[PDB]
């Protein structure tokens, strides 16, 4: 099997169809010139290709910027690929585990937009944990 | 003619501390923590703690060391606060 | 949005308690109903519920834990209700058992009663038989079994009526009786025969298997949670067998040793105590064999006097509790084999023990029931009554105790069964069992008014 | 005041003082009794009959040395003469008989002031007056009120009780006259009884009189076993050991009604009596026994209620022996016929009125009909024409004028009904001013003022009504005072009868005692329920049966229940009753809202979440506002169900009021009575101690009698339990306090008794002695109080357990001190001591049960008796215990016939030695135990008994050193394993056990062991140890093989035999030069025996040995020098004592140098140690002279501190509990 994908960047990416069918949308249009892939660039594509070929049955694979990880989670949202989503959410979870709210604010570039009375009274009831 | 012998050794560890061997300063004085921010809010509770193993430390020193590791530093015995006569 | 819940799903409860303080949108994503529903049900609270019927599942998760803490403080103090099964005139209590808050008791006149300790009502019916003394009684979630002195055995179904569904007859006395905690099989030990009774597909209560032993049986238990064929464990003097009803097999676990003094069977392993003996004395011990292969796993004991009781099937995982003749209760670690707690609780021998994740309840031969909190290493309370403590059984919110005879005190009695309830907001208005009911609506209204008059926590 | 030092506390800030003697009589036992008044001050009075012994025992200052003419009456047939006559002392007293009754009667009809004050100033006179036939027939209204004022003056009390908690009734004068008559008759009969065949008649007359009084009073005031229980009330109620003709009381309750029948009915009933009971019927016979069978009484009851009046039947119904053997006119009467006949034919009216005053229920219904204008003008004319009749006044007008006082408060004003009401009220109040008085008491003045004086001009006679009401304003308060005085007198009399039944044991025969007590002890909320889905089942929500429910039929969320409240009723509690049996029919979220009408329902009040395990759900607590309509909406069921099921509702309004005064009186009187009886008993217990063996029967009799009274006369069990608790707490607490407290010599009665119980068990006394002692001590401890219900718990916390425990502790301590003083030097001290301690424990558990407080008291007693020993005696005892444990451990390597018994004895000895925990002898015990365990561990491999003993007696060691020794013994095996592995991997068997300071008592190791070819292994091990983590000593042992012999020697022997094998003969010179040992003589000693291979052929220089015992030619040869035991008396213990005496002075110096503020203990220890090591004041001379015993740990200083705290030289701060300071 060999099928081509027409990416956003204009480049064509041909890959063996069967193991790549883990995305339900591409196989859907397959059994229903390449298929247009208009939402994400090539780097995510080859990332997921070498990932799916590696995973038949990726810690270091994701040691990249935050932006590209967001782009890949949104791609797997469009791709509907269980593995990419599971592993990226697992690594983000293990990233956020064991931290202070301000350590979260450092973690995900989110500014503390809570007033002081709100900051106190939120951590008086929520203490139980 | 000798077939079995049970020899006994003796390991000497003679070190007269006379000081809190955690922070190495005096035992009746204050520890490094209470010596840095001296008299800021309260300092009248930097007291001494005696262990069953017959060693004495500042309360702060040995408390945080126990937070780290759960034996006595000098003898490697399971730490236990001395409550005999207290 | 689903990406947010995909990120937060793996997030534990602890840091979820913090992520609700960094934003308003992060607050409303940290208060999701599905996440808290999952955290609650997966933690045990409210199993058979639906995410629809309640709202703000975080506050429900808070309230359940607050209720559990209140229950624990009710245990630490003595807050709740207490009741006692009334004395039967001119008779003596002979045997007591209880499965799930339902007690069964047998007296030295042939009488057998049951009474549910979970209701505001009060019916303690007598179980009919169509003169000898009762030897043993056992109760199940559905069945009741009684063994008499003349070698007879009655079996009642607690869901149909107060008349026996099977009446078996031996040739000699009965030395031991056991009832399956989950299934519906019965096991008895006559002079030299051990037999298992069980219903066939049409429910006719036939004989499943028969065995033979060379000595008299002293202890007999049934292994819980067996798939197809039941398995029993018998202790004949200084021998210990393993009876399998598949092909009537009789394996031999342990032989050529001192006599056995106690016995307890869990789903996977069996624990039993043996005396100490010899010209050069060998101390008393507790042995723990495995039922998979019959291989001994542990051999515990550092005691000068014999062991008298052991509990393994109720203990938390990797722990076991025991009571000795010197009056001490001990906690044994099953991984390392060492002691975890040795506590001098009684004056005479210890006759009943039970433990859970934070407390121990033990009853002695002098008549005392004592409660200890081994997490903080502090006593909680104790209660003294006349005769030796013969039965003890508690749950997370209730306790059942029996003092059975063999001038002892000022308050005289001839057998006393007492129930303690540490959460009165769970007592029902009538019993789930059809037989534990009445028809005199006068008494119904009387106890209904009494229930409505009781104070609140 | 006069006796202030004899007050008895009745509670928190409430005491009782003896005041004064009042009366005197002879008791039922022939002896004199004395009535004594007590005063209750935080002022009420209590009268108590006391004998001479109780007076001596409670207030002895009331003892001292011993126990504390004719024509003047004829000329009146001219009143000043009679007044001056009655001025004399005995004149009126003697003239009581000759018509002075009629004389003072006609005189009463301010001149009567003297005539009525003379004799009254100088009880039977007023009784003679009050039953005069012409008292109310021939007299006016003014002299009537004068007589009533006289009576109200006569029946006053020096200390009444508050009555402003009950609705006092309004009654005319005749009711007060009859009440005063009955009251004075009862008082006369009572005082006759005090100053006295004939007495049986007196008691019968008294019982009937008081029965009649109770009946009249109650009618005048119109007053007519399994269960869960709280866990704190488990053992709070005292326990009392359990145990065909009508009784005299029950037969008198029936004779009371038989004695009020009419001639015909009386004759017929006496005939029915004579039928079964053959013979004659005499007055002295009908009452004496007249034993009736139950069947005769039952048929008599079945025929009685017909031939009675209305009041007689009202009494008979509530009776005890009965509760045991039991046009507008026509349109109103439709709901009686005699009322219509009267309304029509109102001359045959007199018979109708006569038959009406016997059963005036229709009359009362008619007058109550007034509170629609139809029948009012029809019945007001009848009333106004009935007032004009001679004997119609007898009807109960006062009982039906609550209706009339509702029309004068109604919106209808200036009408015709008001004019006729005013006219009728005017007629009724003018024919007799008594009704003016009852109206003034009702409040008619301001009522008619605000009702007519604002609207119209006195429609018919309203001004005159207001005038008459304001006139009888004065008599209103007189009437109130009279009735309240009679009520208080009757209450005091019933309390007196109760006390008399307690003192004596005669039963109570007064007819309506139980009914009166019940009345004295006891002083829907919704219109409709409307549900949405199923209307024909809503009755089951309030059915009061939980087996029946209301099931809904509708959509999810549309179910609700609507409650229409009644006016003014607030909501105290609202609960919903559900059952977890219904799985999906159970509610899951309830919302309760309140509004003014079914249409608005705007403000919701509460929202609740129901859990899967819930039965009683509280929806609303005690509210403040009133809500007309309350709706309960069930939002969703469990598991998404669609229909709901409810088992019940429960609405509770405000709490009722019950006048809590008589209850307090009952509890006060019971408490004081028993607190006096207890002090009376304690004197008998104190003068002859042997009498203690009878106290249990007395206490049990008292409790049984109290229970028998409560189970017969009190209303419910909530009162019986309170009275039982009060009786127990008042009777037992002072008895215990008395028999527990010591005397001039220092022994108490109970202490003496327990000492006899203990010391007489050796064997004499006999078994019944022991049984009785056990019964007493078990009775005394069987009640545990909680740390009506508020009345029984009135007072301080109990002190029974405290006194008992301290007495037992003192007994135990005296026993142990006698034992230790007698025999502390014996050879068999430890076994006898442990047997004694076991006997003490057994006797404690069989005297008080296995209760924790008494075991603690026993342990404290032994620990206190051990601390009275000087230092050297405690040292000797500790050493003996350690040596005994050592011998018992070692004697197990070789078996025995009875080993289980030996191990049980060892267990008892360990239980005995556990007392040392936390005392100051623990350090000495640990010292000797280390010294012996060390020699035990290095002579054999091990025993399993070591860990078994340590598991028991671990806490007894302040430093936990034996545990460390055992642990190190285990660790060395692992170290040798690792060394063997590393040796065989990094390519004469030896085993190395390495000691240290923090794991072994290295204080007696001075020498140090190279002589032979084994240095290689030792150096290899030294290198391995220094790499993976040293010095060798002269301890250990070796197994050697010598030809056909196998050996077992020490190290200081192995090396010597090696040197003898490496040469021909060796002398002592090279021995000492190479070794350094000082010891060696005892080492080469055991070789001289026949088993020893060597012969020490002493040189003619110093000595020399050679193997010459091998010429005369098996199994183990244990040629190891045996162990010797220390001696606490010798130079060992004396150095320890000197060290302790030095540390004491050091500690007190350093503490005196810091003042009253004190010193923290953990810094005191550091200062003492740093002053002991580099000691300028304790010069190093003595510190060196001590030798073995010159080392100081922290536990030594802590033991000296405990010693000083015990002596009192030191003191612990109260605020900061572990800061010490010098005392004195
Ligand atoms: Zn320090
Ligand atoms: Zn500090
Ligand atoms: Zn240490």
């Amino acid at each position: 099997p060999s099928i081509k994908l027409q990416s956003s960047d204009g480049e064509i990416f041909e890959v063996d169809v069967e193991i790549a069918k883990q995305s339900v949308t591409i196989k859907t249009m397959l059994e229903d010139d390449p298929v247009p892939l208009p939402n994400v660039n090539a780097a995510i594509l080859k990332k997921v290709i070498q990932w799916c070929t590696h995973h038949k049955d990726d810690q270091e694979f994701l040691k990249v910027d935050q932006g590209t990880l967001f782009e890949l989670i949104l791609a797997a949202n469009y791709l509907d690929i269980k593995g990419l989503l599971d592993v990226t959410c697992k690594t983000v979870a293990n990233m956020i585990k064991g931290k202070t709210p301000e350590e979260i604010r450092k973690t995900f570039n989110i500014k503390n937009d809570f007033t002081e009375e709100e900051e106190a009274q939120v951590r008086k009831e929520n203490q139980w944990c | 003619e000798v077939k079995k012998w049970n020899a006994v050794a003796l390991w000497a560890w003679d070190i007269v501390v006379d000081n809190c061997a955690i922070c190495r300063n005096h035992i009746m004085d204050l520890c490094i923590e209470c010596q840095a921010n001296q008299a800021s809010a309260t300092s009248e509770e930097c007291t001494v703690a005696w262990g069953v193993c017959n060693h004495a430390f500042h309360f702060h020193c040995i408390s945080r060391w126990l937070k780290t590791r759960q034996v006595c530093p000098l003898d490697n015995r399971e730490w236990e606060f001395q409550k005999y006569g207290h | 949005y689903e990406l947010a819940i995909n990120i937060f799903q793996y997030l534990d409860r602890k840091e979820l308690g913090r992520c609700a303080q960094v934003s308003k949108t992060w607050k409303v994503i940290a208060e999701d109903e599905v996440l808290w529903y999952r955290l609650c049900q997966q933690e045990g609270h409210l199993p058979d519920s639906s995410i629809s019927d309640y709202s703000c599942w975080k506050l429900i998760f808070q309230e359940c834990r607050a209720k559990e803490h209140m229950l624990r403080t009710n245990w630490k103090n003595r807050k709740g209700a207490v009741s006692e099964l009334e004395h039967v005139p001119d008779t003596v209590l002979c045997d007591v058992h209880s499965h799930d808050g339902v007690v069964i008791a047998g007296y030295t006149s042939g009488d057998v009663r049951v009474w549910d300790t979970r209701t505001w009502d009060y019916v303690a019916p007598f179980l009919e038989s169509e003169q000898p003394n009762v030897s043993f009684v056992r109760i199940n979630s559905s069945l009741a079994v009684a063994a008499y002195e003349d070698g007879f055995l009655n079996i009642w179904d607690l869901r149909t009526g107060k008349y026996p569904v099977h009446r078996f007859e031996h040739d000699a006395r009965i030395q031991a009786l056991a009832l399956s905690q989950d299934d519906a099989t019965v096991a008895t030990a006559s002079a030299f025969d051990v037999v298992m009774l069980s219903p066939n597909e049409e429910g006719y209560w036939q004989i499943a298997a028969e065995f033979e032993v060379p000595k008299l049986v002293q202890y007999l238990e049934i292994v819980p949670e067996t798939r197809r064929y039941p398995v029993a464990v018998a202790a004949a003097g200084d021998l210990m067998y393993l009876l399998k009803a598949e092909d009537s097999a009789r394996t031999l676990l342990y032989a050529h040793g001192p006599p056995v003094t106690c016995l307890d069977v869990s789903a996977n392993q069996v624990a039993f105590g043996v005396q100490g003996l010899g010209w050069v004395y060998e101390g008393s011990k507790i042995l723990v064999y495995s039922l998979e292969a019959g291989r001994r796993l542990l051999k515990l004991g550092n005691v000068l006097r014999d062991f008298t009781c052991v509990n393994l099937s109720d203990s938390p995982p990797n722990l076991m509790v025991s009571g000795n003749m010197d009056g001490r209760v001990r906690i044994h670690d099953l991984r390392s084999g060492n002691i975890a707690l040795s506590l001098s609780a009684h004056q005479l021998r210890v006759s009943a023990v039970q433990m859970d994740d934070w407390k121990i309840v033990s009853g002695g031969e002098e008549g005392l029931v004592s409660v200890w909190d081994y997490r903080m290493n502090q006593k909680l309370w104790e209660v003294y009554s006349g005769h030796p403590v013969q039965h003890i059984s508690f749950s997370s919110h209730s306790l059942i105790t029996a003092n059975v005879p063999y001038f002892t005190t000022h308050r005289r009695h001839r057998g006393l069964i007492r129930a303690y309830e540490f959460a009165v907001d769970q007592l029902a208005f009538q019993s789930p069992l059809p037989v534990c009911r009445s028809s005199c609506d006068a008494m119904a209204t009387h106890y209904y008014d009494l229930a409505l008059a009781f104070p609140y926590n | 005041l006069r006796y202030r030092e004899f007050r008895v506390p009745l509670g928190p800030g409430l005491h009782a003082y003896p005041d004064e003697l009042i009366r005197q009589r002879v008791g039922h036992d022939g002896h004199p009794e004395y009535q004594i008044r007590w005063l209750i001050l935080r002022a009420e009075h209590i009268l108590l009959w006391m004998s001479k012994d109780e007076i001596y025992a409670n207030c002895h200052k009331m003892l001292g040395e011993d126990g504390q003419v004719k024509s003047l009456i004829q000329r009146a047939l001219t009143v000043h003469v009679l007044s001056a006559y009655a001025s004399i002392e005995p004149l009126t007293g003697v003239f009581k008989d000759p018509r002075v009754l009629d004389l003072l009667m006609h005189m009463l009809s301010y001149q009567i002031r003297w005539s009525a004050g003379r004799m009254i100033q100088a009880t039977q006179i007023l009784l003679s007056l009050s039953q005069q036939e012409a008292i109310e027939k021939h007299l006016d209204f003014d002299s009537r009120c004068a007589l009533l004022a006289l009576f109200a003056q006569a029946t006053l009390s020096e200390h009444p009780m508050s009555f402003e908690g009950i609705q006092l009734p309004q009654v005319p004068g005749r009711v007060l006259f009859s009440l005063v008559k009955r009251y004075l008759h009862v008082t006369s009969l009572l005082d006759q009884l005090n100053d006295s065949g004939e007495r049986g008649q007196l008691e019968l007359e008294f019982s009937m009189a008081m029965g009649t009084l109770i009946s009249e009073l109650v009618q005048a005031m119109r007053w007519d076993a399994w269960r869960w229980r709280p866990m704190t009330e488990l053992y709070a109620v005292p326990y009392v050991l359990p145990e065909e003709h009508l009784t005299l009381a029950e037969w008198w309750e029936l004779l009371f009604f038989i004695k009020k029948l009419d001639g015909p009915d009386h004759q017929e009933v006496l005939q029915i009596l004579q039928e079964n009971l053959d013979g004659e019927i005499l007055d002295d016979e009908i009452l004496a026994e007249l034993a009736v069978p139950i069947e005769l009484a039952q048929d008599l009851l079945l025929t009685l209620p017909q031939r009675l009046n209305d009041s007689a039947l009202r009494d008979l119904i509530n009776c005890h022996v009965y509760k045991k053997y039991g046009t507008p006119l026509q349109r109103l009467v439709e709901g009686g016929k005699i009322l219509l006949d009267l309304e029509q034919a109102l001359n045959k009216v007199k018979p109708l009125l006569l038959q009406l005053q016997r059963q005036p229920q229709p009359f009362l219904a008619l007058m109550q009909s007034l509170d629609n204008r139809t029948l009012h003008l029809t019945v007001l004319r009848i009333l106004k024409q009935l007032v004009d009749f001679p004997e119609a006044l007898l009807l109960p007008w006062h009982e039906a004028v609550d209706a009339c006082m509702a029309c004068l408060r109604s919106p209808n004003t200036d009408r015709e009904v008001l004019q006729e009401l005013i006219f009728f009220l005017h007629r009724l109040t003018s024919v007799s001013r008594d009704y003016a008085v009852v109206l003034n008491q009702l409040g008619a003045r301001d009522a008619i003022s605000k009702a007519l004086e604002k609207h119209l001009g006195k429609l018919e006679l309203a001004q005159e009504l207001r005038d008459m009401v304001f006139k009888c304003e004065k008599h209103a308060h007189l009437y109130r005072k009279l009735i309240t005085n009679i009520l208080g007198g009757c209450i005091q009399m019933v309390l007196g009868q109760i006390e008399d039944h307690r003192r004596t044991h005669r039963p109570i025969n007064i007819p309506f005692f139980d009914v009166f007590l019940r009345y004295l002890c006891q002083g829907k909320c919704w219109e409709k329920v409307e549900v949405s889905s199923n209307p024909h089942r809503a009755s089951k929500l309030t059915d009061h049966n939980p087996k029946t429910y209301w099931e809904s039929n509708g959509s999810a969320g549309s179910h609700y229940i609507t409650l229409h409240m009644r006016r003014g009723i607030l909501i105290r509690q609202l609960t919903l009753l559900v059952a977890s049996e219904d799985s999906s029919y159970m509610p899951a979220r309830v919302v309760v809202c309140g509004g003014d009408s079914t249409s608005s329902l705007h403000t919701e009040l509460n929202s609740v979440n129901v859990m899967p395990s819930a039965s009683r759900v509280i929806l609303l607590e005690n509210l403040t506002r009133f809500w007309p309509i309350i709706q309960i909406r069930i939002k969703r069921c469990q598991q998404g169900g669609i229909d709901t099921r409810i088992r019940g509702l429960e609405i509770l309004g405000p709490k009722p009021t019950f006048w809590p005064v008589f209850r307090e009186q009952l509890c006060r009187h019971t408490r004081l009575f028993y607190m006096v009886r207890a002090q009376a008993w304690s004197q008998d217990m104190a003068e002859d101690r042997r009498s203690l063996l009878h106290l249990s029967s007395r206490l049990n009799g008292a409790l049984r009698q109290e229970q028998n009274f409560a189970d017969r006369f009190l209303p419910d069990d909530e009162a019986a339990q309170a009275l039982g608790k009060t009786c127990w707490e008042a009777l037992v607490s002072p008895v215990v306090q008395n028999i527990t407290s010591p005397d001039e010599d220092g022994i108490s009665p109970l202490g003496w008794l327990l000492d006899q119980y203990l010391e007489c068990q050796e064997a004499s006394r006999g078994p019944a002695f022991f049984s009785r002692v056990r019964r007493l001590t078990h009775l005394l401890v069987h009640v545990e109080p909680c740390e009506w219900s508020s009345l029984a718990t009135r007072g301080l916390p109990s002190s029974i357990m405290r006194n008992l425990t301290r007495c037992w502790r003192a007994v135990v301590e005296k026993q142990v001190n006698n034992f230790l003083t007698s025999s502390w030097r014996d050879d068999d001290f430890v076994p006898r001591y442990c047997e004694h301690f076991n006997i003490l424990q057994n006797s404690s558990s069989e005297l008080f049960g296995p209760r924790a407080a008494f075991l603690l008291a026993l342990q404290n007693g032994c620990a206190g008796a051990l601390l009275k020993l000087p230092f050297l005696k405690a040292a000797h005892v500790s050493e003996q215990f350690a040596r005994h444990i050592d011998q018992q451990i070692q004697g197990s390597r070789i078996g025995g016939a009875q080993e289980m018994e030996r191990l049980a004895q060892l267990q008892q000895c360990l239980q005995a030695v556990l007392i040392f925990s936390g005392l100051e002898i623990a350090t000495t015990f640990e010292h000797y135990y280390q010294h012996y365990m060390a020699d035990r561990l290095l002579g054999v491999v091990s025993s399993w008994l070591e860990g078994a003993v340590l598991e028991q007696i671990g806490p007894c060691f302040p430093n936990r050193l034996p545990q460390q020794m055992l642990q190190s013994l285990s660790t060395s095996k692992e170290l040798q394993r690792q060394f063997h592995v590393y040796q065989l991997q990094q390519l004469p068997e030896v085993s190395v056990l390495v000691l240290s300071r923090h794991s072994w008592p290295v204080a007696s190791i001075c020498h140090t062991l190279l002589p032979s070819y084994l240095r290689g292994t030792l150096n290899r091990y030294s290198n391995f140890y220094n790499k993976s983590q040293l010095q060798w000593t002269w301890l250990g042992w070796a197994e050697l093989q010598f030809g056909n012999q196998t050996l077992h020697v020490s190290t200081v022997q192995m090396w010597l035999l090696l040197y003898l094998n490496d040469l021909k003969a060796v002398s002592v010179e090279s021995l000492l030069a190479f070794s350094g040992l000082s010891m060696l003589n005892q080492a080469i000693g055991p070789l001289t025996s026949s088993r020893g291979p060597l012969d020490l052929h002493e040189q003619k220089p110093g000595g020399v040995l050679k193997i010459r015992d091998g010429s005369k030619e098996w199994d183990i040869v244990r040629l190891i020098p045996p162990q010797t035991y220390l001696q606490a008396e010798g130079e060992d213990g004396q150095n320890l004592e000197k060290r302790r005496n030095l540390l004491n002075c050091l500690i007190v110096r350093i503490l005196k140098a810091h003042g009253d503020e004190g010193l923290h203990i953990d810094q005191l220890v550091c200062l003492v140690l740093e002053a002991w090591q580099k000691g300028p004041c304790p010069p190093r001379g003595l510190v060196s002279s001590l030798g073995k015993g010159s080392a100081c740990s922290s536990t030594d200083v802590l033991s000296c501190i405990l010693h000083l705290l015990g002596k009192g030289t030191l003191r612990r701060h109260d605020d900061r509990p572990q800061v010490l300071s010098y005392a004195v």
